[PDB]
């Protein structure tokens, strides 16, 4: 009696990691209520007796939330929001409309796709074209207030005039039921982008949610992400896995990524790959974590993607980018059409054997038509359609530095093509 | 296996990332997968190739085809009523033009038993002409896993590089993936595999390394 339970293990083994895989990509982008607050009690204060002001009386209030995008601005509101719902005495009495500036570009067709949210007047059909003109506006009713929801202020913000924030703002200054209303935006000023009637009849409240860690307390964000609740069937893999993190944690090499990463987007968007491509090297024979899942999962997202585009190349067009770059020597910042290319082509054909390597003379335009479909020159401004293969005055969308750095690492590079490309034409 | 490693013998270090990304059904991924290779062939047989073979609910548009933003939301409902359910929807068709009613319509196709807790790929063919249109199409797919609210995997097979469509406002980075480029020490191997029934093995391996040498620098 030994063969039934350690077989038996090994399934579980495979099917408990399918339970985390649901859990941490469904935490990054979509907002999980495991994720607590990081340094944000302070603002949690100030957006809890806004919001109790209308839901328990009828005070409604208008503020801006400044932020990252949808992964750390929807840390705060939604769960101001969700705070709502353990009081069931008022939960069911005021509903929610989920909108969003991404998709609305005009003003006529946000008049109709509002009804899709409320439904108290319509069906799965909707009513006449008129534009609204009556939006139901003693100051307690028993219509069920429902409180708006926006998104991006940047799309609509340059409309026309912004007919559509007017409205909202009006609602709750009229004389039926005060209706509030809680955007975000990723843009830090919104005040002043809006026109002086609307400047004037604003509430003037805004909260800059901004990070401010640093590598200490860094770490904690780090762990805290990892460590996933009492939800493991066994519980004693549960306590290997926080355990094994803290060893993890106090690293020469793991320490440096982390670092790495911090100064160039301290956002918790740009660690969210950091987590989510080492689980996917765990699979059936991982069974710990070492500090080798983790370096080359931060490599791969941080080469130079304008540089090993060249090493999937010929001689042909590896020798044109070369070209253009001496000729931007001896011409300082000026355009110059294709032609002036052909001129140097067959400069290169002397001081050398006959041989076969000399070519003839279409195969020089197919060559430079390669680099059209993949976006390496850009025209001055205006793209001529009657210009032929000729007149191009096309430039150059690379630098001085890793073109020569790119060389080195190319595969298989000769001997009379490496000088010529180091030195600044100095024979014939 | 006939058409998923023999063509490319290169792709060792890649078919453990994309099944590792798929999982079982009911996992989920990044709502958007930026992938852009060479020659825009390389990356796109392998595409047709390895979703036949998993048998996974996918399907096929391009951007080319259709200049306007009715057209593209058209052809990608046309392509999931057949597939939506066990049986045929009928055959009906859907009458649509408004880019907010797209996110309405495609939560009530993905609510049959076929598409609740499944994986759905969007596989957007030649993803470097929508800057020719508006510019808020594109941040759409980057954040669709939160207005849709579905498992939808959006796929891009470009040839332009990623940092070329970056909006005004910004919007979600993804992760960007980077074939490796075809190596000298493999390319000979995948064009003497499709060798004739008329001769042999190392008969005909013979007379590609003879045409190799001259067209390499060509």
């Amino acid at each position: 009696m030994s063969s039934r339970k350690s077989k038996s293990n090994s399934l579980i083994h495979t099917e408990c990691l399918s339970q985390v895989q649901r859990i941490l990509r469904e935490r990054f982008c979509r907002q999980s209520p495991h994720s607590n607050l990081f340094g944000v009690q302070v603002q949690y204060k100030h957006l809890s007796e806004l919001l109790k002001r209308t839901a328990l009386h009828g005070e409604s209030n208008s503020v801006l939330i400044i932020g990252p995008r949808g992964s750390g601005k929807t840390m705060l509101i939604n769960h101001a929001l969700k705070e709502l719902m353990e009081i069931e005495e008022v939960s069911e009495n005021v509903l929610q409309v989920h909108l969003n500036g991404l998709l609305q570009i005009n003003d006529k067709i946000a008049l109709k796709e509002i009804t899709r949210q409320l439904n108290l007047e319509n069906v799965v059909g909707d009513k006449v074209f008129g534009s609204f003109a009556e939006n139901l506006s003693g100051d307690r009713t028993s219509s069920c207030p429902v409180i708006f929801i926006l998104d991006e202020f940047d799309l609509f913000a340059h409309h026309k005039n912004q007919t559509l924030l007017y409205n909202l703002f009006d609602i709750s200054q009229s004389a039926q039921t005060p209706i509030a209303v809680i955007g975000l935006t990723c843009r830090l000023d919104i005040l002043e982008l809006l026109e002086k009637r609307v400047k004037s009849r604003f509430s003037h409240r805004q909260i800059h949610l901004m990070n401010s860690f640093g590598f200490p307390q860094y770490v904690k964000i780090f762990k805290e992400q990892l460590s996933l609740p009492a939800e493991f069937p066994d519980k004693v893999f549960a306590e290997k896995w926080n355990e094994n993190v803290q060893y993890l944690s106090e690293d020469r090499s793991v320490q440096e990524v982390l670092q790495k990463h911090f100064n160039i987007s301290k956002n918790l968007r740009s660690l969210h790959m950091l987590l989510m491509l080492a689980l996917n090297r765990v699979t059936a024979s991982h069974p710990f974590m070492t500090a080798v899942d983790l370096m080359e999962a931060s490599q791969l997202c941080s080469m130079d993607s304008k540089a090993n585009i060249v090493h999937g190349l010929s001689v042909l067009e590896i020798c044109l980018i070369i070209a253009m770059k001496h000729l931007n020597d001896i011409y300082e910042e000026e355009p110059f059409n294709f032609q002036m290319v052909y001129n140097e082509f067959q400069k290169f054909v002397q001081r050398k054997a006959h041989s076969v390597y000399n070519f003839e003379k279409p195969v020089v335009m197919k060559a430079f038509e390669h680099l059209q479909q993949l976006e390496l020159i850009k025209p001055m401004e205006r793209t001529s359609g009657n210009s032929q293969r000729e007149y191009q005055l096309m430039k150059l969308l690379l630098d001085n530095t890793q073109i020569m750095n790119a060389l080195q690492k190319y595969p298989n590079c000769p001997t009379d093509v490496r000088q010529w490309a180091t030195s600044s034409l100095s024979w014939l | 296996m006939p058409h998923l490693e023999n063509v490319v013998l290169c792709r060792e270090s890649q078919v453990s990332i994309l099944q590792s990304l798929f999982g079982e059904r009911h996992h989920f991924s990044f709502p958007s997968i930026f992938i852009y290779g060479h020659t825009a062939s390389g990356k796109t047989y392998v595409t047709q190739t390895l979703l036949k073979t998993l048998e996974l609910p996918h399907v096929f548009v391009n951007c080319v085809e259709c200049f306007t933003l009715r057209l593209l939301l058209e052809q990608i409902l046309n392509k999931l009523n057949h597939l939506s359910s066990s049986e045929d929807g009928c055959s009906t068709e859907i009458t649509c033009e408004t880019f907010n009613d797209f996110v309405r319509l495609f939560k009530q196709v993905t609510t049959a038993e076929n598409l609740k807790d499944q994986t759905v790929y969007i596989v957007l063919d030649k993803a470097e002409y929508l800057r020719d249109m508006e510019a808020n199409l594109l941040p759409g797919f980057l954040r669709l896993q939160e207005l849709a609210d579905r498992n939808v995997t959006v796929l891009f097979l470009s040839e332009i590089v990623w940092e070329k469509f970056r909006p005004n406002t910004g919007c979600f980075e993804p992760f960007v993936l980077y074939f490796p480029d075809y190596s000298i020490g493999n390319l000979q191997k995948i064009l003497s595999h499709d060798h004739p029934p008329e001769y042999s093995a190392d008969f005909y391996a013979a007379y590609i390394n003879i045409l190799l040498g001259v067209f390499y620098t060509v």
